[PDB]
RNA sequence: UGGCCCUCGAGUGCAAAGGCAGAAGGGAGCUUGACUGCAAGACCCACCCGUCGAGCAGGGACGAAAGUCGGCCUUAGUGA
RNA sequence: UUCUGGUGUCCUAGGCGUAGAGGAACCACACCAAUCCAUCCCGAACUUGGUGGUUAAACUCUACUGCGGUGACGAUACUGUAGGGGAGGUCCUGCGGAAAAAUAGCUCGACGCCAGG
């Protein structure tokens, strides 16, 4: 859910460019939810959809949280907006582009897979889709 | 390290060179069991003005139940060289240790050259 | 304690050519007392110049 | 509270690209440590720097 | 003179043994080093001379005092803090100093499982040590009323594991 | 500098000699040597 | 305390970056150049400041000699 | 005029591993003693003086692609300009430049210089 080093406390913010090459091929399990939107994803999410396809399968199947947060995004109170002194301890985020793969999931039959993976895909800010590794 | 004696004197003199920094009429030295081999030569166009061996001065005399060098074949050497850029017309020439401590035989070769004025 | 310390050399005040005093000022005396031989005081050479 | 905000704004390029006229004395390159060594006609400075000693060119290798 | 008959009569057997082609390559034995690891050699000068006056009469020549190669809080261990005192000594004095050993070390130690070959022969290269044992008849032995660490090392030109433990063999030192 | 000559008296005559024909002399003097283990 | 891989991962008084393993890393020998009078030309450049400097004279250190040495691996340690 | 080590300079950099070949000369080790010297302990190094036995080690020479180094074209990313799409995050065409990566490959360097047998 986050890291355990705090490198640098403070980290600030990018942009997504849509990806060109390593569209991440697929690598372990079977069927993938490969993102199509560019967009961050935080933890929480990453939660969320987790649960969802775990207690879907319920049954069979391994899940595999492919992308792994890594980078904090601060907050601020209503002071004014003076200078960002603390927001860090605040939620992580996984810059997620393009082309890229948020889960993977096999040892289940192929529509259970779909139900899991589409529903995953509710649970989630960004447009997908599923695959099957080709 | 395993070529002690190889390692050691071949960096030993790339110290000499590195810091040194014998550029112009340099001579440099070689002493091995058998011979001292002595070289005056030119960084610029880098080929040995004027060289000088114990292939030479054994011509005449020389002795092998010695270590091949020994503070009078040196003297020779010394000697010879001398008498070779006596007359080239090289007055000053940077003399460099080939990685040898600089007491010893050595000696005798720098003195060698010196005594037949050669600016040292 | 690194206070400063000036050194001097060997006076003779003389009619010669402007023979003067000629302190050199220098740092680190945290131990007994350092001479040195800074040099080139108004006769050429030199040689302990004290305090 | 911010603690930060201490920038220096010191500058160090290099001063004579490859096949300039450099001056005799003139400063080649001005850098903390030593990425370009001295070649020859150079001379290293105090601080590293490399500066011309006779009139011509710079190069690079 | 463990060395002349070593040099005669027990090079054949190795060399017709491993069946080479030069003698050129057959072991000896290189170096040895022995040395005394000090509690704290800082602290007790004497104790310092003590390795000084002992180390120096049983060996050859006199010792090395040992300065600490970096240092350990807690103890006054700063670097250079001589903690470990040495001698590098070779030649030929190491023939005649294991064979003190093998006549003066072998003969009046208590437990004797001996030397265990495959038990500090281990290398790429020999560095055989012993701990212990440290004094001998000749030394007056009732003045040291402490323990103190001790290493006798030794080097070789062949690199199998019992080459120079044969030659151990060989010579007084089998268990 | 701490000399030693260790020449001179040695003293280790075995009880079996042959193997150990020889002596080496030094700063000890008792010219005999316990047969030990074997 | 001895033997094998090694990328300069060790250190370099103190922070970091650049540097440095013929070392700027460590240790020895002698020594005070952490001298005086200076200085072509550069770099920076609102000014005030600041930085480097081939080379010369005196008088020295070290070094057999060549040569190096007018402070400290460089940038903070300072104020008209 | 090859060969032998003597020094060096452009550099793809040059090596480690397996293989071999080298003693008439050269090179280097084993050997030997000690004034100069030297080992913070030791002739280990360094030194001077001797014997002058092997090529074993090291060096040199010829192969190797098992490693190491190197490294493409093409394509694509990206980007200059001229424009456009999208509520935005950001995306796309026209003319110009153009890779890293990977893979194929490419090398076990090219020249000088002096004393030689």
């Amino acid at each position: 859910l986050s890291p355990k080093r705090t490198r640098f406390r403070k980290q600030h913010r990018g942009r997504m460019k849509g990806i060109s090459y390593r569209g991440n091929r697929i690598c372990f399990g079977r069927y993938a939810l490969q993102a199509l939107e560019p967009a961050w994803i935080t933890s929480r999410q990453i939660e969320a959809g987790r649960r969802a396809m775990t207690r879907n399968a319920r049954r069979g199947g391994k899940i595999w949280v492919r992308i792994f947060p890594d980078k904090p995004v601060t907050v601020r109170p209503a002071e004014t907006r003076m200078g960002s002194g603390k927001g860090s301890p605040e939620y992580w985020v996984a810059v997620v582009k393009p082309g890229r793969i948020l889960y993977e999931i096999s040892g289940v039959a192929e529509n259970i897979a779909r139900r899991a993976v589409a529903i995953a895909a509710s649970k989630m800010p960004i447009r997908t889709q599923f695959i099957i590794s080709g | 390290h395993t070529r002690r004696e190889d390692r050691t004197a071949r960096h030993v003199r790339i110290r000499k060179k590195v810091e040194g920094t014998p550029e112009r009429p340099r001579l440099c030295v070689f002493r091995s069991n058998k011979h001292l081999y002595v070289q005056v030569i030119d960084d610029t166009k880098m080929h040995t003005l004027a060289a000088a061996s114990t292939m030479q001065k054994a011509i005449s005399e020389n002795i092998d139940y010695s270590a091949g060098p020994t503070v009078e074949v040196a003297q020779k050497i010394g000697e010879m060289i001398a008498k070779s850029c006596l007359e080239k017309g090289i007055t000053k020439v940077a003399f460099d240790r080939g990685g040898y401590p600089y007491h010893g035989r050595v000696k005798a070769l720098a003195d060698a050259a010196r005594e037949h004025g050669l600016v040292f | 304690v690194k206070v400063i310390l000036e050194c001097t050399g060997c006076v003779r005040k003389s009619v010669n050519k402007g023979s003067r005093g000629v302190s050199r000022y220098i740092t680190q005396k945290n131990r007994h007392n350092t001479p040195s031989r800074l040099e080139l005081r108004k006769f050429c050479p030199y040689c302990y110049k004290h305090t | 509270t911010k603690n930060g905000r201490d920038s220096k704004g010191q500058r160090l390029g290099v001063k004579i690209y490859g096949d300039q006229v450099a001056k005799p004395g003139a400063i080649i390159i001005r850098q903390r440590g030593t990425k370009f060594h001295p070649g020859k006609n150079v001379g290293i400075g105090k601080d590293h720097t490399i500066f011309a000693l006779i009139d011509g060119l710079v190069k690079f290798e | 003179r463990l060395k002349t008959n070593y040099i005669e009569k027990m090079v054949p057997l190795l060399k017709e043994e491993f069946s080479y082609s030069n003698i050129l390559e057959v072991p000896k034995v290189v170096k040895i080093v022995v040395n005394c690891g000090i509690g704290d050699a800082s602290q007790n000068a004497k104790g310092l001379d003590a390795a000084i006056n002992e180390l120096a009469l049983i060996t050859g020549q006199r010792p090395v005092k040992t300065k600490a190669k970096t240092s350990i809080a807690g103890f006054k261990v700063r670097e250079g803090m001589t903690l470990g005192i040495a001698v590098t000594l070779r030649g030929n004095l190491m023939y005649s100093f294991l064979d003190r050993l093998i006549n003066l070390a072998l003969p009046r130690t208590r437990d004797f499982q001996g030397v265990n070959p495959n038990s500090f022969d281990g290398h790429g290269n020999y560095s055989v040590g012993f701990r212990e044992q440290s004094v001998f008849p000749e030394i007056k032995p009732e003045i040291v009323g402490k323990a103190r660490g001790m290493d006798v090392c030794i080097t070789t030109t062949a690199k199998t594991d019992k080459e120079a433990y044969k030659l151990l063999s060989l010579m007084g030192m089998p268990f | 500098k701490s000399d030693i000559h260790p020449e001179f008296r040695e003293d280790a005559k075995v009880y079996c000699n042959g193997e150990l024909v020889m002596t080496t002399g030094g700063t000890q003097k008792d010219y005999t040597v316990e047969v030990w283990s074997g």
